DNA sequence: CGAACCTGGTCTTGACTCCATTGCCGGATTTGTATTAGACTGGCAGGGTTGCCCCGAAGCGGGCG
DNA sequence: CGCCCGCTTCGGGGCAACCCTGGTCTAATACAAATCCGGCAATGGAGTCAAGACCAGGTTCG
């Protein structure tokens, strides 16, 4: 059954979720909220930068600057070797 | 009752499903025979895989793809119509097929008896002519109208019969005028007078044709009129043209249909209670087979009346569809699709229903419509069970389509396969090798395999330690095998037992638990002392390895199934880890004593001293390391750290056998001293020669006296010393070490002279061919025994071939006789004896004809071995399927009813001589009676274990008959109690209160059947449990008195004069192969016989010896006879393993009276339940049922259980189930067989409620410790 | 060596949130034989007044929303198949010839 | 201390652009249906194996004259 | 004393589970609806660029 549960990747996925939650915990509140509402990780709905600025009371260009800041923050291999392992 | 699967039911009520329930379960009428679109490979709309019906194939994905995520959940896409959920509910949701015409279920139609015909009191062939559209049947007639109109209808019938009379009158008058015209035209014209007579004859033929034709018209008129009088429901109307002329002629007064609609109408206008009371009256007052037939109908009538069911569901209005994942259509590499053979049946039913609906809405001739309905009926019938009616529907290769009933019945059915067992994860297998340095609770393991077993544990451990930053790095570390992973493997292996398992598991010791340890290589190193229990030699046999995961499972394997905890038998309590071949030979060489050996103690003290004494065994050890002392030499050491045997100890000091501070001498060997250094300090000295029987007795005494850990360590030390002296024993095999006797040839010469005299005697014709065969057989058997005696006296004991046998390591003497000496007589293929013996040994080398003679017996022995292990598997199957519901449930049933055991009946000279079968019968049982000696001292109280010293005490007291408790008389109902079971053989202590002794007993009976060497043998054992009739049925007496012994013509006619007022009991067919039973002297005429004394010596039937000698003796007859077989093979089976089965057979009595409370003649019901109903019915109508205890056979007593789910795994599963849904028999899941199937915690051992619900919390002192 | 298979469907692995869902309406449907059915549509969803329900038939909406009655046509009749090859006067002459045939049956 | 500077975020506006989003029309292809007038009008996989029970013919002892 | 009658009894037989002594077909055509898909052609919100303006407190200088 090649379309069945491989059952190591599922627990790997759950552990990946928890480690990713820890990594988002290592950053600030606005950053974590922006990434979560951006990729829809907290609900399942990826909102856009205009919605994040709508719920945040700031420009969508500010959301894009926050995005670039967070993606630069994420791309430390010193920070994200534990996530480089997860692929 | 909820189907929400919370893993607690305690109840399971099967039953018939109504059409309302079928349309209630489903999710929309599937209505197209389209499974998967050929191009897009998506399921078709409203077809057999339709996602709107069953569910989505992609996880939380609507079919059109609008909603696609888990936020949209529990809703339905308005476009695509598929409710969004997971994909696994496609395993769950059923669909239904609506039907245009109704349908009868074949499970109530093609049965024996057909329950449809038994509810409506109709023939089977009536049904095959109704719902295959070959006959009509009325369902109602308005007789309230039909009588008051039938007056006028008789008037109109007489009018129309008068009209046919007027027609034949006018027709015969026309023929009379034509005959008159023929006569008037024939008379006046001259011709042949014969031609005129033949013209008159043609006119006469015409008028006789007219008169009998209109006569038969009138007969048909009065016939259809008489049919209208005899117009009633449940009437068959064949040939239907009578029916068609009866429809128009007064069609309003009846309702005649044909088919499943007619059956449904008949069930509709069916007050079942009316025929219920009618059948009550008929079985009350009737006579003969009409009464028993009304009983057989009243069974199912009261069955339908009793539950909340209705016979409306016997017809079918909507057919449910099994959810499509259970009948999947999977494609393969290259897109090779694979159907599931039900889709074709479903497609045929769907197509035929659609076609029938189309023709009904169109309007068609009724031949076409009824033919399509018949095709639909046959399609549904084959869909449920292909091949139940008519020819089986097949497919490509003419292979029959695996229909729905095929998933249940048969060996590939769900019940048998689910009972057969599943493949498991965390498992593995390998070949095995010996582990001669391992400890007993230990097994070797290859690191390449144990790495694969413990992969999740090793991943968790090496991701806890800094070697991986997630489980993926750890997994690739496992696959790429970094060298730290073996250290992590040792960490996770330490104190984690695995399960071992040989191929076929004959008994409970076939699965053991061992602490593993890593071993280089790839073969499971296995401890050598457990191969006896496993029956696993090292010829290439492979053992599987499982693994427990939970804390509960690890505790179960650690305490229960550990190797050191299972040394004694479940069968006879003897130790199975007692050593053998190499260890036994080494210990035999180490403990034998050879006189004249080096360093021998001599008492010679003249000028020189005696020179045979040693202050210390260590001093003796140094004296043996130097080339002075042989270890089998007689010496006199002074032991200080060993208990002297009881005589020297008690005479040396005041009973305080203080072997730490003892200081005493012994004239022994060094070897026996070193051997008794293996044994514990508390054990006395042995000072014997280690035969295998002596070692068995030693380990028996150790197990019944000491804790099992000391037995385990002692057995381990014994193995090591046994191997170390197995090397030094020098037991080799040389061709010079096989000596042939020098007087062999003269023995064969003399017996050849005797054989030649017999051959000359047959050559004279002085005797027949068979008798000279028998003469040669006796001559050569005596010659072979003489050869064996000459070889026995010829060999010395140091000969290693005779040393192996004489130790008791292995082998009989007959193997040595075939090695050197004579082969003997070799059997025929049929089993007869070849008259030419093989007079050459295997050392001398055979000749070609002798080898050709030996091949027959060799081939037959191998075939017998294969058939014997197959039949032993079947016998254990039957025994487990009978005795699986006898577990210990109470501590003491506390009856006084118990059987009496013989226990060493005496000798006439005054000696209480020991009976042989004491250790199989009288051992290990709780005494129900107190043991008293002429009412002197009460020597043994009620409820002792009946072990060794109390048996010796009663032997000294001289009393023999002891009324001991047993499971044949256990007063508990749910299983047996504990004290009636007595001592557990596996422990030596009392049996615990959850041990399933039925399965222990069944395995211990069925296991050694392969060593049973075949009227007598394993089939004789097999029919004995099955309560069959013996083919050599030796007769029994029925009453006391002197016999009228008389021998007739080819068979004897032995009568018996009754000693009482009774008739002279005639015994008729006593064939010449039966012989007079010798007892007490031979049987004689006028010998006074007993009540049930056996007439001839042979096999008595159990059923009549039940009917003569009551139920007590028929247990004692069954037990001792079966045990007599296992005595003959030298197999120790304790009788309480037999006595579990015999108690299971006599669970039910027969019933002939209904009495006062709902019984049937010949009904087999439980004795206690028959007792139970009588106590509630002796008050309020005290008419009990006339009961009689009956013995019923193993395959029959198994099938007559109350748990139908257990009974489903037995036989033709349809007839297990079709009555079960009719009776609505709710199973209670109380047997351990059914809880296996549903995966419930089985109620035997750890699963029972007294042990499973233990609250565990520390002491409050201990909480104050930290 | 080993032949593998795949049932053609997607299998994901997510969290079954019974709390964070898209909210949703419920539309009650009434079939031809008065059967009630409560189809869960989404919130943002046009509700069709007609719906093939679980009953195996068409179930209209429980409200008086007045869906389209027929929007269909009859397939064909045997009379249409007859009219494609014969004349009305041809069939009327056959009607009169069978009227005279039943006249000969009745009173002739 | 007073103050200029330097670079950390922080946010705004304004423009831009860019790629989904329909949307419509044109065509391609695919699927289902209707119609093909000389005559033609009743068969095929099916049997053999094992065993268990249902039922009519027959002994047969009891009822009847 | 013998003649009739249902109870019983056995042979006949009637019938449920298993197996295996055990395939090539006229042939298109007309048409209408459905459906796919392919290419311009409106977007229009959503992402991107960039400039620039808000300062806030280290950095350094007087
Ligand atoms: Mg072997
Ligand atoms: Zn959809
Ligand atoms: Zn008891």
């Amino acid at each position: 059954d090649s379309e069945a549960v491989v059952a190591v990747d599922a627990v790997s996925f759950t552990l990946l979720q928890d480690q990713l939650q820890s990594v988002l915990d290592t950053l600030s509140e606005r950053e974590a909220g922006v990434v979560r509402l951006r990729f829809g990780l907290t609900d399942g709905q990826p909102r856009t930068l205009d919605e994040i600025g709508q719920v945040y009371g700031v420009t969508r260009e500010r959301i894009r600057q926050i995005e670039s800041k967070t993606m630069s923050k994420l791309r430390h291999p010193s920070r994200s070797q534990v996530l480089r392992d997860y692929l | 009752g909820a189907m929400l699967d919370v893993n607690f039911f305690d109840e399971l009520r099967i039953g018939l499903a109504t059409a309302e329930d079928i349309r209630q379960w489903s999710y929309g009428e599937v209505k197209k025979p389209e499974t998967i679109n050929y191009r897009t490979l998506k399921p078709e709309k409203d077809g057999l895989f339709c996602e709107k019906i069953f569910g989505p194939t992609r996880d939380w994905e609507c079919y059109c793809g609008k909603y696609k995520r888990v936020r949209f959940k529990g809703i339905i896409c308005e476009r695509c119509g598929v409710e969004v959920t997971r994909a696994k509910v496609r395993r769950e949701r059923m669909g239904h097929i609506e039907l245009a015409a109704p349908v009868t279920h074949i499970w109530y139609f093609k049965g024996v008896p057909s329950r449809l015909g038994y509810l409506l009191d109709l023939a089977p062939k009536d049904l095959e002519k109704i719902i295959y559209f070959a006959a009509y049947v009325i369902t109602s007639v308005d007789e309230e109208m039909r009588h008051n109109e039938l007056s006028t209808l008789e008037a109109e019938m007489a009018v129309e019969r008068k009209a046919v009379e007027d027609q034949r009158d006018g027709e015969l008058e026309a023929r009379a005028q034509k005959l008159e015209a023929d006569l008037a035209e024939l008379e006046a014209e001259g011709a042949k007078a014969d031609a005129r007579r033949k013209v008159r004859d043609g006119g006469e033929r015409e008028m006789r044709q007219i008169r009998d034709r209109a006569q038969r018209e009138l007969d048909r008129l009065e016939d259809i009129w008489s049919t209208f009088t005899k117009l009633a429901p449940k009437q068959l109307i064949v040939d239907e043209n009578l029916y068609r002329e009866l429809v128009d002629r007064y069609g309003e007064y009846f309702t005649g249909a044909m088919g499943a609609e007619s059956i449904q109408k008949l069930i509709e206008n069916f007050d079942i209670d009316a025929e219920a009371e009618s059948l009550r009256d008929v079985i009350r007052n009737g006579k003969g087979q009409k009464k028993l037939r009304a009983l057989k109908r009243l069974k199912v009538v009261a069955a339908f009346q009793q539950s909340g069911n209705s016979p409306m569901g016997m017809v079918l209005d909507a057919v449910p569809v099994i959810p499509p994942e259970l009948r999947p259509m999977v494609q393969l590499d290259g897109g090779r699709f694979a159907t599931s053979d039900l889709n074709d049946l479903y497609r045929r039913v769907i197509n035929r229903n659609n076609r029938l609906k189309r023709l009904i809405d169109l309007g068609a001739p009724e031949i076409i419509v009824n033919n399509e309905k018949r095709m639909l009926q046959e399609s549904v019938d084959a869909l449920f069970d292909n091949g139940r009616r008519g020819r089986p529907v097949t497919g490509p290769g003419n292979r029959p389509l695996k229909s729905l009933s095929d998933l249940l019945k048969g060996k590939q059915g769900r019940f048998r396969q689910n009972l057969l067992g599943k493949r498991v994860d965390y498992s593995g297998r390998s070949v095995i090798v010996v582990g001669p340095q391992l400890k007993l609770h230990q097994c070797g393991l290859p690191k390449l395999m144990a790495l694969e077993l413990f992969k999740p544990f090793v991943m968790k451990r090496l991701v806890d330690l800094n070697h991986a930053q997630n489980i993926k790095s750890a997994k690739r570390m496992v696959e790429r095998q970094r060298p730290q992973v073996w250290d992590v493997l040792e960490e996770v292996i330490a104190e984690h037992p695995v399960l071992l398992n040989r191929a076929p598991t004959l008994h409970r010791l076939g699965i053991q638990a061992f602490e593993p340890m890593l071993v280089e290589g790839k073969a499971i190193q296995l401890h050598p002392l457990v191969c006896e229990a496993f029956n696993a030699d090292f010829d290439g046999d492979q053992m599987a390895v499982h693994l427990p995961l939970s804390a509960e499972a690890q505790a179960e394997a650690r305490i229960l199934m550990l190797s050191s905890n299972n040394i004694l038998s479940p069968a006879s309590g003897r130790p199975l880890a007692m050593p053998r071949l190499d260890m036994v030979t080494g210990l035999y060489y180490l403990t034998t004593e050879v006189p004249g050996d080096t360093g021998e103690y001599q008492p010679a003290s003249g000028d020189h001293p005696e020179t045979g004494v040693y202050s210390s065994p260590a001093e003796a050890i140094m004296a043996a390391d130097r080339g002075v002392l042989s270890v089998r030499a007689k010496i006199k050491v002074r032991l200080t750290q060993l208990r002297p045997p009881v005589e020297i100890e008690a005479e040396l000091f005041g009973h305080s056998g203080w072997q730490p501070g003892d200081a005493w001498m012994a004239e022994t060997t060094l070897g026996r001293v070193m051997f008794n250094e293996l044994l514990p300090l508390g054990y006395p000295f042995v000072n014997k020669q280690m035969h295998k029987k002596v070692q068995a007795a030693i380990i028996n005494d150790l197990a019944e006296r000491y804790p099992m850990i000391v037995v385990a360590q002692t057995v381990d030390k014994l193995k090591d010393a046994g191997f170390y002296w197995a090397t030094r024993s020098g037991v080799t095999v040389s061709m010079a070490d096989v000596l042939v006797p020098p007087r062999k040839k003269e023995i064969l010469d003399h017996y050849e002279e005797r054989a030649d005299k017999v051959e000359k005697q047959f050559q004279r014709g002085a005797l027949n061919h068979d008798e000279r065969n028998e003469a040669l057989v006796e001559i050569w058997k005596e010659a072979t025994d003489e050869v064996g005696q000459a070889l026995r006296e010829h060999y010395p004991d140091d000969n290693p071939i005779i040393t192996i046998v004489d130790s008791g390591a292995t082998g009989n003497f007959t193997q040595t006789r075939t090695l050197a000496g004579m082969k003997g007589l070799v059997t025929n293929p049929k089993g007869e004896f070849i008259p030419r013996p093989v007079k050459s040994s295997f050392r001398e080398g055979l000749t070609v004809l002798e080898y050709f003679i030996n091949t027959h017996g060799a081939r037959k022995g191998l075939a017998d071995t294969a058939l014997r292990t197959a039949d032993s598997g079947y016998l254990t199957r039957r025994l487990v399927d009978v005795s699986q519901d006898v577990i210990v449930r109470e501590h003491d049933c506390q009856t006084e009813r118990g059987i009496v055991v013989e226990l060493a009946e005496r000798a006439p000279d005054g000696t209480l001589i020991r009976d042989p079968y004491i250790e199989t019968s009288a051992y290990a049982r709780t005494l129900g009676t107190d043991a008293v000696d002429e009412a002197g001292n009460v020597i043994v109280e009620r409820g002792q274990d009946l072990g060794d010293p109390e048996i010796d005490a009663l032997l000294a007291a001289g009393i023999t008959q002891v009324k001991v408790r047993s499971v044949l008389t256990c007063a508990t109902s749910t299983g047996v109690c504990a004290t009636c079971y007595g001592r557990s053989m596996a422990t030596g202590k009392l049996v615990d209160i959850g041990e399933a002794v039925g399965i222990v007993a069944a395995q211990s009976i069925g296991e050694p059947g392969t060593q049973l060497t075949m009227t007598g043998g394993l089939p004789r054992v097999q029919e004995l449990f099955e309560a069959r009739v013996p083919r050599g049925k030796a007769p029994i007496a029925d009453v006391t008195g002197r016999v009228r012994l008389e021998d007739g013509e080819r068979f004897y006619k032995i009568t018996i004069v009754p000693d009482d007022g009774g008739e002279e009991v005639v015994y008729d067919k006593i064939s010449k192969r039966q012989r007079l039973r010798v007892f007490k002297r031979v049987l004689s005429d006028g010998d006074h016989v007993e009540v049930g004394q056996q007439l001839m010596e042979g096999s008595a039937d159990p059923h009549e010896v039940l009917r003569v000698q009551g139920p007590r003796e028929v247990q004692i007859h069954l037990v001792r006879e079966v045990q007599e077989v296992y005595r003959a093979q030298g197999v120790s089976i304790h009788d309480k393993h037999i006595e579990v089965i015999v108690r299971q057979m006599l669970r039910r009595v027969t019933i002939i009276d209904s009495g006062s409370t709902e019984f049937l003649p010949g009904s087999l019901i439980d004795r206690a339940e028959f007792e139970a109903e009588n106590r509630r019915v002796v008050a309020e109508g005290g008419e009990p049922a006339a009961g009689r205890p009956v013995l019923m056979g193993i395959t029959k007593a198994s099938l007559a259980t109350d748990s139908w789910l257990s009974a489903a795994s037995f036989q033709e599963t349809t007839r297990v189930l079709t009555d079960a849904a009719i009776n609505c028999r709710s199973d209670k899941l109380n047997g351990l067989k059914e809880n296996v199937i549903i995966g419930k915690l089985i109620p035997a051992g750890t699963g029972i409620n007294r042990y499973r619900n233990i609250a565990v919390q520390p002491t409050e002192e201990a909480r104050a410790a930290a | 060596r080993v032949l593998r298979g795949s049932r053609l469907g997607a299998v994901s692995y997510e969290t079954d949130r019974n709390h964070d869902l898209a909210p949703r309406q419920i539309a009650r449907y009434r079939t031809d034989n008065g059967e009630e059915f409560e189809v869960p549509f989404a919130d943002d969803a046009e509700i069709p007044g007609t719906w093939l329900c679980r009953n195996g038939m068409e179930g209209t909406l429980i409200e008086g929303d007045l869906p389209e009655p027929k929007k269909v046509k009859p397939p064909r009749t045997h009379w249409d198949m007859l009219l494609e090859r014969r004349s009305i006067e041809e069939l009327e002459e056959l009607l009169k010839e069978r009227l005279e045939l039943i006249r000969s049956r009745r009173r002739g």
